[PDB]
């Protein structure tokens, strides 16, 4: 009741929790030529904005 | 190698009819006192549906038991309910817990009241009075 | 055998005759028969193996060592005399432990000879084993670095403590 | 080492190189030859200390810990036989080839004369068990608890590269442990904190904690043939003692954060075994006995300054000898009856006598009966960590009740009878189960006369 | 447990847990008829709770009462030297491996074992074959017909009848 | 104490056509009986009393877990609980007992051991 439960919670937690963060990364790069490239500009202008990078 | 009805499932409202027995017959027909119903407390991951737990206990004593095999020797075919402490456990006494035992020992806690005196034996009693007097009077003469 | 400096004992003092009675003492029987039982198969065969063991000898011989370096040398970023200095602190720990074992069992000695009295009498075994003992922990064992045994690199500096705190910081000793 | 590794190599060429069934006698027979050779040279002295040849051994001077090492592939070839011989030659001739395989790294691991040599062969293990677990196992929870065997021992041992290298470039190099005159201390800081904890951590996945000992009773509850990799598994638990090379130097003086090691790990230590007596897996009743009094050890590490030293190397190996029989106990008696639920196995104790006494041998090294090597181990421990503080000796005390009542709940289970079936369990434990049964408790007892061999430095 | 035998399962204790509780032999004797006559109250009536009293309150006086640790039988379900030869227990057939020249010993007892062998492992065509019979489904207490109606073979053959003899 | 253990009760009438709870017993013993009796069996019968047994005790917690309750994080009272309590202990001792240690001296001259 504990040493199966909350041993075996914290740590396999981590195993549903970078599974549930593998599948945001396939299931949205679904295609859309289209929505490549308005995402390539959104990091162009976003060097330009941030930090060290014209500095 | 069973993998129909291998064990439970996260019960115990599972149309509870089916589960007694497709296999695993703690009840007869889910009226039995043993429905797979007794999730007792659920949120606690032990026991679920559970052809098992809370089912009615204290000991199988393996007494005269003549059906068979019946009890904790000669191993019937399907009564397991909950064991590894019951081949170390048996039924009801004579009484009924009426406390004595630590009254047994009040009896000498009333005489921890006794451990505060002493025991000299010459002479007795003579407690009324400073004429007792434990230690020695004058000195030489 | 030894040297009896080493390991004390007062002579023998024991007392003798007191029979005055004709009444049927077993001594008499004891001692006068089963000796001889044992005198033949072990007299007559350690003798055998005495000879024996004198047809031919073998040779063992002491083993002293050489002492030049001793404590403060070397400098810090030394490592072969910085060795030497370890080699020479490790011996001086193996037999300080023993010299303890040797004033133990000399209060040993007198205890089972005495036995009735063994407190006021033989005046000089918690005496002089309690200021060896007291002697001991001291300067000469690293609490609690024991567990390294951290020769050189502790065992000089409980010993400045018995310099740099000790004597000068009493206020005003 | 020598020539240790270079005769037991040439072990691995043999077997390939043989007939057929002959490949059993051919490996069993030479590999017996090497205890005289693994004797032979090392056992010398003595006082500070033997430096052996290069930059390859300081001969595992003071810590010996390596001959029982070479015992077991000429241990678990007659063990392993019991359920193997279905298979191809072609594989029979692999799972002994990595056994050996196994035994080259340990080799020259224990030894190692740095602390990276000793990484890269602390981590040169791992392979050839993983191949023992996933492979040749029995129905599944395999191939999880082949991953749970990872990614807890690896996951740890990658911050002692962060920490390893950073000191072969802080302070000279740390090629030698002889060129560990020099030695800063470590104060209390911020960074000097991570610098312990780091180099601490990667120890503990190994010889478990309290916590984190989730991958324990995984691989030895689903495992090999008869404990084939079982008895080595428990080898390579107390093959992490490489603690003892390291933080009794290297931090020397960080005990101000050992408490969250000790407490976890001594009030551990009397639950942990305290969880094990309704056990109902046979294999897994011994696999909690291997956490708790193993534990006992990582409260006699960081509680430094010996008598303690005495007995944390003899408990080393008192359950090395003592845990691998019980395994082999349950790897026999498997063979017959094929369910290790403990429940089945009774009205025994008539049909098997002579192994009535390897049964409580086993359990009477646990209630351990002072003249042997493991109440030699325990009551130094006692008398070391009386002197922390008084109050220990009632957690360790009620350690030594309830495995007494542990110990017996095993043998107790078969003195019943009646057996109600089994047509089978005919075969009268042959010559085989009672020579791979033995060789265990006689070395145990014979070294009880003079354990002088069993010390640290200390 | 019938109503009829509801009363006898504690009439044969009602005496039993008595005995322990005397002294003499005649003290248990002369209370025989004595403890009989309460017993002889309520003779031929009903079987409703109009004779139920005799046992809705027989719960008192004898449950209070009972046994001040009795007299047991020593070869019972419970008591001492019960179950007690166990070092020798009968192993019954654990002669199956010898590897012989142990085989020598007993030449006529090994003669007759593999001759009572034929009615264990032939009844199987005759006792089994009217085992889907004579079982109709799924009834009651799996006894076979007392003969099995030309030679009872046995069916409990032959753990039940070659049984291990106590000592 | 532990427990009461209702020995004796009533029926006689209460649901009376209770009855063939036997049959499935019956059922069983029959079927173990033509099971156990046969002249070439050599090894167990499966019974998988055994094997529910297990396999809902070792397995079949955490697949069944859900952490919906707070008798599940009770815990937290039994696991950190009293390891708590055993820290709090251990560090007034090994200070009260050093202070003492070196401030003022408590052990004579005859402890080498330690
Ligand atoms: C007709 C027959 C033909 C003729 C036969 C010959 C005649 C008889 C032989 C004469 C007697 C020799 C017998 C040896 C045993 C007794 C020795 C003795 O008491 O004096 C000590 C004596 C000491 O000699 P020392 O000159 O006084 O001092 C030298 C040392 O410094 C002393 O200090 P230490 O370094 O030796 O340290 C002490 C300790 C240290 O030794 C040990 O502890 C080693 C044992 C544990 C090894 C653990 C490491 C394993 C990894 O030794 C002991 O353990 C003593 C226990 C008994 C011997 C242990 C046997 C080892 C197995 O001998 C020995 O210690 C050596 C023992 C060697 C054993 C030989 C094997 C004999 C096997 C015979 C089998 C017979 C079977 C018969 C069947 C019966 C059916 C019922
Ligand atoms: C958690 C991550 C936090 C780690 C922070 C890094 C600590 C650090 O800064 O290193 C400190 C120090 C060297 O760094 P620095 O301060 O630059 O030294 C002065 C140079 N003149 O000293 C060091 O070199 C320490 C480097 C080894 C420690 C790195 C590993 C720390 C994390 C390991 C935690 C234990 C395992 C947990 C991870 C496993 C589970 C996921």
């Amino acid at each position: 009741l504990l040493d199966l439960i909350w041993l075996e919670a914290i740590l396999p937690k981590t195993i549903s929790l970078a599974q549930m963060k593998a599948s945001t990364l396939v299931t949205n790069q679904k295609g859309l030529i289209k929505l490549y490239f308005l995402s390539f500009l959104i990091t162009i202008l976003i060097s330009m904005i941030l930090f060290n990078f014209h500095e | 190698a069973s993998h129909i009805t291998k064990d439970m499932l996260p019960g115990p409202y599972p149309k509870t009819p089916e589960e007694r027995a497709a296999a695993a017959k703690k009840y007869n027909m889910r009226v039995e006192d043993y429905e797979p119903y007794p999730d007792d407390g659920t949120g606690y991951g032990d026991y679920p549906k559970l052809p098992d737990r809370s089912q009615q206990e204290r000991d199988p004593w393996y007494d005269w038991d003549h059906p068979d095999l019946r009890l904790n020797w000669g191993e019937p075919m399907h009564w397991d309910l909950d064991m590894y402490i019951r081949n170390r456990v048996d039924t009801s006494p004579t009484p009924v817990n009426w406390n004595l035992m630590c009254k047994h020992l009040f009896g000498f806690v009333a005489f921890m009241l006794f451990m505060f005196w002493v025991g000299e034996t010459y002479p007795a009693y003579q407690p009324v009075g400073p004429k007792q007097y434990p230690y020695n009077n004058l000195y030489l003469e | 055998s030894w040297d009896k400096d080493v390991y004390p004992e007062p002579p023998r003092r024991t007392p003798a005759p007191s029979p005055q009675t004709s009444l049927p003492n077993p001594i008499t029987y004891l001692t006068k028969a089963f000796d001889l039982l044992v005198d033949r198969p072990v007299t007559l065969v350690r003798e055998f193996i005495e000879r024996q063991h004198a047809k031919n000898k073998y040779y063992y011989y002491h083993r002293e060592f050489r002492r030049v370096p001793d404590i403060t040398e070397c400098q810090e970023k030394d490592v072969l005399c910085m060795f030497e200095a370890e080699m020479q602190w490790r011996r001086d720990y193996k037999v300080d432990q023993e010299i303890v074992n040797i004033i133990q069992e000399r209060l040993k000695a007198c205890q089972q000879r005495e036995g009735e009295s063994h407190r006021q009498n033989c005046a000089k075994e918690l005496e002089q084993f309690t200021q060896v003992v007291k002697a001991y922990q001291d300067r000469y064992h690293d609490l609690g670095a024991h567990y390294s045994a951290r020769k050189c690199l502790a065992k000089q500096k409980q010993r400045m403590l018995a310099e740099r705190k000790a004597a000068k910081e009493a206020a005003a000793a | 080492m020598l020539k240790y590794i270079i005769p037991t190599i040439m072990l691995m060429p043999l077997t390939w190189l043989s007939k057929n069934n002959m490949i059993w006698v051919n490996s069993t027979a030479h590999s017996l030859l090497i205890s005289f050779t693994s004797l032979l040279l090392m056992n010398q002295f003595g006082d500070n200390s033997l430096n052996f040849s290069l930059l390859f051994f300081s001969d595992s001077l003071s810590t010996p810990l390596l001959i029982l090492t070479m015992w077991l592939l000429p241990l678990m070839l007659m063990a392993s036989q019991h359920h193997l011989s279905k298979e191809n030659l072609t594989r029979k001739k692999l799972f002994i080839t990595m056994l050996i395989s196994l035994q080259l790294f340990l080799i020259m691991t224990f030894t190692a004369m740095e602390l990276i040599l000793f990484y890269i062969l602390f981590e040169a293990t791992l392979v050839p068990t993983l191949i023992i677990i996933t492979r040749w196992g029995n129905q599944t929870e395999r191939l999880n608890a082949g991953l749970y065997f990872l990614f807890y021992t690896l996951a740890g041992s990658l911050p002692l590269l962060v920490a390893l290298i950073y000191i072969q470039n802080t302070v000279g190099s740390l090629n030698f442990l002889m060129l560990q005159y020099w030695v800063q201390p470590v104060h209390n800081s911020w960074s000097n904190v991570f610098m312990w904890l780091a180099c601490m951590m990667a120890f503990m996945v190994k010889m478990p904690l309290y916590g984190l000992h989730l991958w324990l009773p995984k691989a030895h509850v689903e495992a090999p043939i008869a404990g084939s990799m079982v008895l080595a598994a428990v080898l390579l638990k107390l093959g992490g003692y490489g603690m003892l090379r390291i933080t009794l130097i290297l931090n020397p003086m960080t005990d101000f954060m050992a408490y969250p090691f000790i407490m976890l790990s001594l009030w551990g230590m009397i639950m942990t075994s305290s969880i094990c007596l309704r056990q109902t897996d046979l294999k897994s009743l011994i696999a909690y006995s291997s956490v708790s009094h193993m534990a006992l050890v990582i409260v006699a590490i960081l509680i430094q300054t010996p008598w303690s030293y005495m007995g944390a190397t003899a408990l080393m190996i008192a359950h090395g000898l003592t845990s691998s029989m019980l395994f082999c106990l349950a790897n026999s008696n498997y063979e017959r009856i094929h369910s290790r639920t403990m429940i089945l196995a009774r009205g025994l104790q008539t049909l098997l006598p002579l192994m009535a006494t390897w049964w409580l041998l086993a359990s009477l090294t646990n209630l351990a009966l002072p003249p042997t090597i493991n109440l030699i181990g325990e009551l130094f421990v006692v008398m070391s960590t009386f002197s922390w503080s008084n109050i220990t000796i009632i957690l360790m005390g009620v350690n030594m009740v309830i495995t007494a009542l542990y110990s017996l709940y095993m043998l107790i289970m078969t003195q019943r009878g009646k057996y109600t079936y089994h047509i089978n369990n005919i075969s009268p434990s042959f010559t085989r189960e009672n020579a791979l049964m033995s060789l265990h408790i006689l070395p145990l007892l014979l070294l009880t006369l003079n354990p002088k061999i069993i010390l640290g430095p200390l | 447990l019938t109503h009829q035998q509801k009363v006898l399962r504690l009439y044969k204790r009602a005496l039993r847990h008595l005995e322990s509780w005397c002294i003499h032999r005649d003290k248990y004797r002369y209370f025989a008829c004595l403890l009989r006559a309460r017993f002889d109250e309520h003779k031929n009536e009903k079987d409703m709770v109009k004779a139920t009293q005799l046992l809705r309150e027989a719960e008192e006086e004898f449950w209070h009462g009972q046994h001040p640790q009795p007299y047991i039988f020593p070869e019972s379900p419970g008591g001492t030297s019960y179950e007690r030869y166990e070092c020798y227990k009968v192993p019954e057939w654990c002669l199956d491996d010898w590897h012989p020249s142990e085989k020598a010993m007993y030449p006529d007892y090994f003669a007759k074992r593999e001759q009572w062998k034929k009615l264990r492992r032939e009844s199987w065509e005759r006792e089994v074959k009217q085992l889907q019979e004579e079982t109709p489904v799924g009834g009651p207490r799996t006894e076979a017909l007392p003969p099995a109606r030309k030679q009872g073979d046995l069916p409990p053959l032959w753990w039940h009848i070659v049984t291990r003899p106590r000592e | 104490t532990t427990l009461d253990p209702a020995e004796y009760d009533i029926s006689s009438e209460t649901r009376k056509a209770q009855a063939e709870r036997l049959a499935i017993r019956s059922r069983l013993k029959r079927e173990y009986q033509l099971q156990y009796y046969d002249p070439s069996r050599r090894g167990v019968i499966e019974d998988p009393a055994l094997v529910r047994w297990t396999y809902a005790r070792s397995a079949n917690i955490y697949p069944n877990f859900r952490p919906n309750t707070k008798t599940s994080l009770l815990g937290a009272l039994f696991g950190i609980g009293p390891l708590v309590f055993w820290y709090y202990v251990f560090k007034t001792d090994r200070d009260r007992k050093e202070k003492l240690i070196q401030e003022g001296k408590l052990d004579r001259t005859f402890n080498i051991s330690y």
